[PDB]
């Protein structure tokens, strides 16, 4: 039921709202106002994208989707079966997520712990309102957002991207994708230097912060040092969306030609014309 | 005929699919979720699922001797005070006392070893500036000896007399100051520490609760469940610094 | 909030630490120096450096691959210097255009891009000597080396594993800016649409995956900064109330947890499974299944929608239509 | 660097599957303004004498047109194509039949390729037609031709740079990039797909296991050919103004039915016309036209689909003179 540790945290107290109301736990979930509001809008969201489906053509997990309304209904709301069950479960989508932040700041405040995991977490809520809300609400469509289907919003990512013919010269898509590779690199020697300190096999000794930083400054001239690294980790990865959502809004509302004759701002110049 | 194309409408990528996930479900269950399971299992409430979800015991050869092997059998026999607000299992705790004395709740401690923590060379790895003569405050940066250190009621508790470097990794962890009206020496962690030019803001525990922040056995060296002690005391002052603290903040 | 999880508010100056390893200490050149600027959001000291065997013929090899990729550059603007900086990114060493099979095309058409490729893998197993060496020198284990060696796999799969097993050079990806891009789009148009390929979507779950795992670590070690979370080796050998309060922050929040070591096995299989994902999807990709969306479509996956405009019947089927 | 909102955007395929046009206001305005100028249809003359077959001495194409029906057509062919030259363009002014001049000869097979083109290819210009209009917009050069390398600027009308000149070798890759809407695709579409039929644009295969028999080895295509239909694709939509979705699914480049458009099957036809137009009418007027018109292997310029389109989807936004001028076909 309770980890050996644990006891001894299991305090009261540590709300944003509801106080005593629904400060407990169940078995080892936390629930709060937020953990009942989360509860709420998955049943709700779950529930609605099940009905959906079943009045479309297959049960077939990978092919199901339910897809958001025609670009001629703008922001207004549409009929259930052309674009409505999305618009409800697009709203229980983020009532879930924001409410499953708000619950981490909780847990966090009865653990007298700092709140950069909720605040890490606002990054991927804030890079789906960008796609699903703000560029929609730019274009003046719901019907510009992408669809709930594991294959279907994939079909839409690769449609959005051929819209401007080469999605790879993006600007913001550089930046984001260079991101993405570099923190999956970075986790790689994070996670493996660490193993390899407690870890040096044959019955050898666990090894110490300085060998940490001396394996680096060995092989790169530099260590970054054992607290840095995380804060650079929670930078790295936050940028892969911090910087792709300025690709994804700009694409329609600030541009509407390929990505690659952007960078005729710098081929064009006279000067080597 | 067809490259990949197998017997039965099978193909190899289809097998390969299977393939994979299988590779990945043994790795992340049994291996992985297996590895979780080093520290605090057994849980409190001996069935074979107790059994089943440990790995096998690791003995970590520690670099200045002696072994550590998890996981291993640790009981909290410490006793907590703590009572149960509501007969519900999942029901919360409340302190029975003052909660950061007691060291409950965010106020908690973990049992950590009573050993001082070491350099590679075996000396101590924490240790105060006075201790510590050849290491120095970088040029550009605030001093805060002499400073004074104001709490979270803007009452000045005390005056900074040290700081405290960890020697293996060339960072400052603690400032030490004396409390003021209460005859002792106290720490603090850096990361409670708002440093400014003229003052060490504080908004982690009231002005009168720094006569109890923990106190060290030694003057110039600290153990690790000491510097648990220090943090811990602070972190606790983040909810019970006021009764205002535990409740609702909306 | 906790400053110190920002940047450094009071900088640490000490005498420089040198770790002995097994040999290579006299290899070891530069005067360390120190940035203020770099010492508020990492460590100050920049420097030494170690040489040794290995990294200098990674340099060696390296530097003999660049230059052949330059040079060609070069000629592909006729060697004008204002031209080269103006159009880089457009510029490119591609390899054979002609259907060689696995004949060793001629230098002008794909011959330069195959020593540019022999080069550079020269260079990737020098330097992944040096990263397991280091290790073992500096008595630690060789989990960097073996995570390096799935990254070096997958760029040897697209560069020379995949050609030789489909019997082309053509295949191979091109050196250049621009240009190993425009490569992407060959690749998944070619075998009918990547999105398709379970293997893409395995290592974009672990890509996108490592994004999720290193945000939530790097920020729950901040979080648990105040108590010495930062300190990962000793709270492994010895638990301390920074591991038991990041454990029970997500015990709470998704009904499991980790330990301070386990996450770390955690990011390095999530990162490696990146390049294992990929290499097993590439070394599929025209071998075993040619069209990955019409592979979708035989099992029973793909999703289908209603025509919007009306549905448009091939005209190069149509009765009398031209060839 | 960037253009300012609103965007107008339409939609081409399946709710959800972000398919359709993306278009910038001042740009579509901009061009509808260019694309205006063409001339107004001349006022209708009723057919009148006996046909000019009988009248005139040197007529082969238009002989059963009465003169003012065939006086009015080459008023028409003046303002299309030398406006600003005149008749004497074509013609000695002291003999009217006179074929001294060479473009009096290209003329005439000109008149043979429109009407052609209106009676043969409908499944491409359907009722909307071509005239000599189209391609020339009132110069005797069409602004968008293409010879057998790359050429800038794209719009001839325009003086190019240096380096933009084709004998300036160091600008070889630009000329390449904005024939491809600035990619680095490094293949000229052009040649090896519109100027003749001996290329397969298709690369993608039509099963989801490779075929024993043409997938090892030199049995293959190289991917070098999935690239150029890149670079031919790259080249269509700037062509037209637009992009892929305006006639795929990218779920399934390779896909007919609900995988595409109806434009889809009209860019299709294109091709082929483009091909017919370029192999059996333009490639061999390097015999009748003056060595400072051909490109620098001796070839006559030719035609691709923005020769036409102008970066507009449908050539004009649709205008049609085809009613108005009868000659130009379709010929019954
Ligand atoms: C042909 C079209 C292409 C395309 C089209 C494309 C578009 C149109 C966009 C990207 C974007 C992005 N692309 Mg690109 N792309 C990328 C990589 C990237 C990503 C780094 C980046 C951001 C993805 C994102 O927004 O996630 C979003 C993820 C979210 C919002 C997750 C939210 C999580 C949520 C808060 C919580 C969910 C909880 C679950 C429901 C709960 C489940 C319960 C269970 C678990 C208990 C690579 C590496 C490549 C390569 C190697 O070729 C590539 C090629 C391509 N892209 C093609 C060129 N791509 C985006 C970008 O930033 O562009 C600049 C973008 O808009
Ligand atoms: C701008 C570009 C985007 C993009 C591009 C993209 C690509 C190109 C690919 C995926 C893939 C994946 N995407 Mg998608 N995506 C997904 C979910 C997913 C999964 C189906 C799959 C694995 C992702 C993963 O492991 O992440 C890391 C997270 C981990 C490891 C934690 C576990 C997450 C869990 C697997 C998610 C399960 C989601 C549920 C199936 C759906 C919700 C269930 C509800 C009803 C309870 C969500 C929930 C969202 C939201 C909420 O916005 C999202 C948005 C986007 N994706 C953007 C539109 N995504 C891959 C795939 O295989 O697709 C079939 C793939 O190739
Ligand atoms: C239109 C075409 C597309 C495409 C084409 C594509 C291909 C062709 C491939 C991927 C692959 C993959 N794609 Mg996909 N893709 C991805 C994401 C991913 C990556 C997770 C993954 C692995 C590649 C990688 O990590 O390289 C980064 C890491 C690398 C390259 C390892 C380098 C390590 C090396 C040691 C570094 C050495 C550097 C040297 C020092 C440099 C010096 C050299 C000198 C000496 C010359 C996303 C998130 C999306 C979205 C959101 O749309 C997307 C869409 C698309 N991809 C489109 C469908 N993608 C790969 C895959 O998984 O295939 C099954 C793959 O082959
Ligand atoms: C740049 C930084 C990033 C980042 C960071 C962090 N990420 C976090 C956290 C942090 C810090 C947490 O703290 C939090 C967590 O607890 O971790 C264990 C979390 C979480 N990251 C999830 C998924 C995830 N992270 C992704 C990406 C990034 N993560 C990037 C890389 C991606 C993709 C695809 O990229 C995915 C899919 C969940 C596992 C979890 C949310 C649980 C939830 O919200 O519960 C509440 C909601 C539910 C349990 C289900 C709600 C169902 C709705 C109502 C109905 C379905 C609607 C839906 C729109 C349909 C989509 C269909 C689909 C086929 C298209
Ligand atoms: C019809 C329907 C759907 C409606 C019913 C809805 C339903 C489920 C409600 C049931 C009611 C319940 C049970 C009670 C209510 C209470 C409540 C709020 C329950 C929540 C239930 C709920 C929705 C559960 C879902 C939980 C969830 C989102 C899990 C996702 C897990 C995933 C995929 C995580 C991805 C990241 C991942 C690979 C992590 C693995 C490694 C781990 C554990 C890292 C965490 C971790 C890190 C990062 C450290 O740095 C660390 C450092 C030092 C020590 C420990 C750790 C550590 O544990
Ligand atoms: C080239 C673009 C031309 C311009 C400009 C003008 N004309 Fe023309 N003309 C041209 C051709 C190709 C032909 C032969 C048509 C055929 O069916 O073979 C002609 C013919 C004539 C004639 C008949 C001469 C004769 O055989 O007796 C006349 C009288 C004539 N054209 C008149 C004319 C006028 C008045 C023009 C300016 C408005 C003019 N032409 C321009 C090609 C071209
Ligand atoms: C696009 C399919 C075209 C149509 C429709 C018409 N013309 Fe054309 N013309 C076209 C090209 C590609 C070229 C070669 C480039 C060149 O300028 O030589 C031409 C050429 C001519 C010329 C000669 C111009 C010159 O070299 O001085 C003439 C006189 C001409 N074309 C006349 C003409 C007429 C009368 C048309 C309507 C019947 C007509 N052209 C249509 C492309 C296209
Ligand atoms: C209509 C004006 C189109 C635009 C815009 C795009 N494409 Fe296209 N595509 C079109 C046709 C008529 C054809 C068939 C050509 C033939 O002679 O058969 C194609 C073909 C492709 C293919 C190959 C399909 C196959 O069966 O192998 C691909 C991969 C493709 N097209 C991709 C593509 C891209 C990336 C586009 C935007 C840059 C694009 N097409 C636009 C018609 C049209
Ligand atoms: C002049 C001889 C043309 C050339 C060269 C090309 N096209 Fe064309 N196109 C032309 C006409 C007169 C029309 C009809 C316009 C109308 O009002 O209906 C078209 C039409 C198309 C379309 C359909 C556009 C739509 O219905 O919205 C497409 C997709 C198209 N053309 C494509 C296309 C391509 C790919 C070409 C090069 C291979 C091309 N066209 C050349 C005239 C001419
Ligand atoms: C029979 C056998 C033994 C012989 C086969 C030979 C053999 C092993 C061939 C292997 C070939 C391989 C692995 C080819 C792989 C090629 C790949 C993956 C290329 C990918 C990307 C290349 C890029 C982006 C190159 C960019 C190059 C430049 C901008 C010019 C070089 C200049 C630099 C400063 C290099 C820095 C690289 C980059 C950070 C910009
Ligand atoms: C254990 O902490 C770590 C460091 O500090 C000791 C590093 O320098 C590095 C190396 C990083 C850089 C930017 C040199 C990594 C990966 C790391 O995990
Ligand atoms: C000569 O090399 C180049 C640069 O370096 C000065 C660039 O900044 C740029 C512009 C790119 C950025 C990110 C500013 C290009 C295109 C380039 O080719
Ligand atoms: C009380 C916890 C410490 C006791 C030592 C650990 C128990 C041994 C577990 C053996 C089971 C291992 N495994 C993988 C076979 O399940
Ligand atoms: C894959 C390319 C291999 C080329 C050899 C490069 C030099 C290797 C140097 C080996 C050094 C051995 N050492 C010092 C680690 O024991
Ligand atoms: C990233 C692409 C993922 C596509 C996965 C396709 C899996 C095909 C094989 C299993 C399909 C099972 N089925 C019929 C229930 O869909
Ligand atoms: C596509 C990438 C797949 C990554 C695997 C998913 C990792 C999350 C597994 C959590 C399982 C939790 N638990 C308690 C059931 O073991
Ligand atoms: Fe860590």
């Amino acid at each position: 039921a309770l980890l050996s540790f644990e006891r001894k945290y299991r305090v009261r107290g540590g709300t944003l709202i509801g106080g005593d109301l629904f400060d407990f736990w169940v078995g080892p979930y936390f629930v709060g106002f937020f953990g009942v509001s989360a509860i709420f809008f998955i049943f709700l969201g779950v529930s609605l994208i099940g009905y959906a489906a079943s009045q479309g053509p297959t049960w077939d997990p990978f092919a199901i989707s339910i897809n958001p309304p025609d670009l001629k209904y703008g922001l207004g709301a549409a009929p259930l079966l052309e674009g409505g069950f999305w618009q409800a479960i697009t709203v229980c989508a983020l009532g879930a997520f924001i409410s499953w932040m708000l619950r981490e700041v909780e847990i966090s405040r009865k653990l007298g712990i700092g709140w950069h995991v909720p605040l890490a977490f606002c990054v991927p809520i804030f890079m789906f309102c960008v796609l699903q809300v703000f560029r929609p609400l730019l274009l003046g469509s719901w019907g510009h957002a992408f669809p709930y289907g594991i294959l279907s919003h994939l079909d839409w990512v690769n449609n959005f991207g051929y819209q401007y013919l080469n999605w790879h010269y993006n600007p913001g898509h550089m930046s984001s994708v260079s991101f993405l590779f570099v923190n999956a690199m970075a986790l790689g020697l994070h996670g493996g230097l660490i193993l390899s300190v407690a870890n040096p096999g044959d019955g050898d000794k666990v090894k110490t912060a300085e060998h940490e930083n001396q394996y680096f400054r060995d092989v790169v001239g530099y260590s970054i040092g054992a607290l840095s690294i995380h804060r650079l980790g929670l930078f790295l990865a936050s940028n892969i969306f911090l910087t792709g959502a300025f690709g994804t809004i700009a694409s329609g509302p600030f541009w509407t030609r390929g990505w690659p004759e952007w960078w005729g701002w710098w081929l064009d110049i006279p000067f080597w014309s | 005929m067809y490259h990949g194309a197998l017997a039965q409408h099978l193909d190899i990528a289809q097998l390969v699919w299977y393939a994979q996930w299988l590779v990945i479900w043994t790795v992340v269950l049994l291996y992985l979720r297996r590895e979780d399971r080093r520290e605090g299992y057994p849980l409190v409430e001996p069935e074979d699922g107790q059994v089943y979800e440990l790995p096998y015991p690791k003995t970590f050869v520690l670099p200045h001797g002696g072994t550590v092997t998890v996981p291993r059998r640790r009981p909290e026999t410490r006793e907590l005070k703590l009572a149960q607000t509501d007969g519900f299992e999942g029901a919360p705790l409340q302190p029975t006392g003052n909660p950061l004395v007691d060291a409950v709740g965010p106020a908690s401690y973990a049992e950590r070893a009573e050993v001082v923590d070491a350099t590679v060379d075996g000396k101590a790895k924490i240790v105060p500036l006075r201790v510590a003569t050849d290491f120095s405050i970088a040029e550009g940066d605030v001093d805060p000896r002499g400073l004074p250190v104001v709490a979270a009621d803007g009452v000045e508790a005390g005056t900074v007399t040290d700081l405290w470097v960890d020697r293996s990794e060339h960072y400052f962890r603690y400032l030490e100051l004396s409390v003021a009206g209460s005859a002792r020496t106290a720490l603090i962690p850096l990361g409670f520490c708002d440093v400014k030019k003229d003052k060490i803001v504080v908004t982690s525990i009231l002005s009168e609760q720094f006569a109890n922040v923990p106190r060290l056995q030694s003057r110039d060296q600290i153990t690790l469940r000491e510097e648990d002690k220090v943090s811990a005391y602070y972190a606790g002052g983040l909810l019970y610094a006021t009764p205002e603290r535990a409740e609702s903040l909306l | 909030a906790d400053y110190q999880t920002i940047y450094t508010q009071i900088q640490a100056r000490g005498p420089h630490i040198t770790v002995s390893g097994e040999w290579g200490d006299n290899d070891r050149v530069g005067k360390p120096f120190y940035s203020y600027w770099l010492g508020k959001i990492g460590d100050a000291q920049i420097g030494p450096i170690y040489l040794g065997a290995s990294g200098i013929a990674a340099f060696a090899f390296g530097s003999t691959a660049i230059l052949i990729i330059l040079f060609n550059m070069a000629a592909e603007v006729h060697f004008d210097p204002l031209q080269f900086f103006r159009q880089f990114f457009w510029l490119g060493l591609y390899p054979p255009k002609a259907q060689y099979g696995m004949g060793i095309p001629p230098l002008h058409d794909g011959g330069w891009w195959l020593m540019a490729g022999l080069f550079m893998t020269l260079s990737l197993g020098s330097w992944w000597i040096r990263v397991y060496s280091r290790a073992r020198a500096l008595g630690l284990g060789t989990h960097i080396a073996w995570n390096f060696a799935a990254a070096i796999f997958f760029v040897l799969c697209i560069g020379c594993i995949h050609p030789t097993l489909v019997g082309s050079w053509s295949e191979g990806v091109p050196f250049g800016i621009w240009p190993h891009i425009d490569w992407l789009t060959a690749f998944s148009i070619r075998y009918g649409n990547f999105y398709y390929c379970p293997w893409h979507g395995f290592s974009i779950g672990f890509a996108y995956g490592c994004g999720l795992l290193f945000a939530a670590h790097g920020a729950t070690i901040l979080a648990v900064a105040r108590f010495g979370g930062d300190r990962e080796i000793e709270q492994i050998t010895d638990r301390g109330t920074a591991v038991e309060r990041a454990a029970l922050f997500w015990r709470w929040t998704i009904g499991f947890n980790a330990t301070i070591e386990s996450v770390h096995r955690w990011g390095w299989f999530f990162s490696l499974m990146v390049m294992v994902s990929a290499s097993v999807g590439i070394l599929l990709t025209g071998t075993f299944v040619d069209n990955w969306y019409l592979w979708c479509v035989k099992h029973g996956a793909a999703p289908d929608y209603p025509a919007y405009l009306p549905a448009t019947p091939d005209p190069a089927s149509l009765p009398g239509a031209p060839k | 660097c960037f253009e300012p909102p609103p965007a107008t955007t339409t939609q081409t395929g399946f709710r959800g599957l972000s398919m359709g046009e993306v278009l910038h206001p001042a740009t579509v305005k901009a061009k509808k303004e260019r694309d205006a100028q063409y001339p107004p249809a001349l006022a209708a003359v009723k057919a009148e004498g006996p046909p000019v077959s009988q009248v005139y001495k040197n007529v082969k194409v238009l002989g059963n047109l009465t003169e003012a029906e065939f006086l009015r057509t080459m008023t028409a062919i003046t303002e299309w194509v030398s406006p600003q030259e005149g008749c004497t363009y074509c013609h000695d002014e002291n003999n009217l039949a006179s074929e001294a001049k060479y473009p009096y000869v290209v003329a005439r097979r000109m008149l043979e390729m429109t009407r052609a083109i209106n009676t043969n290819w409908t499944q491409h210009v359907a009722q909307t037609g071509v005239t000599c209009y189209t391609c020339h917009r009132g110069t005797p050069l069409p602004p968008y031709v293409r010879y057998l390398e790359p050429t800038l600027p794209l719009n001839n009308r325009e003086t190019p740079t240096h380096v933009e000149r084709v004998e300036t070798r160091s600008g070889y890759v630009v000329r390449l990039a904005k024939y491809t809407a600035y990619s680095a695709l490094n293949y000229d579409p052009f040649t090896m797909f519109l100027a003749n039929d001996k290329r397969q644009v298709r690369v993608v295969p039509q099963t989801a296991l490779p075929l024993v028999g043409v997938s090892r080895g030199k049995e293959r295509r190289p991917l070098s050919d999935a690239y150029a239909t890149f670079a031919l694709m790259m080249s269509i939509s700037d062509s037209l103004g637009t992009n892929c979705t305006f006639c795929h699914n990218a779920q399934t480049f390779e896909s007919w039915g609900k995988k595409s458009t109806p434009q889809r099957a009209i860019a299709w036809w294109g091709i082929r016309m483009v091909r017919d137009l370029n192999m059996n009418y333009l490639a061999p007027l390097n015999a009748s036209l003056p060595a400072s018109r051909l490109g620098r292997q001796g070839e006559a310029p030719q035609a691709d689909c923005r020769t036409c389109h102008q970066g507009v989807t449908k050539p004009l936004f649709g205008a049609s003179r085809l009613k108005d001028y009868p000659e130009l076909g379709p010929i019954k």
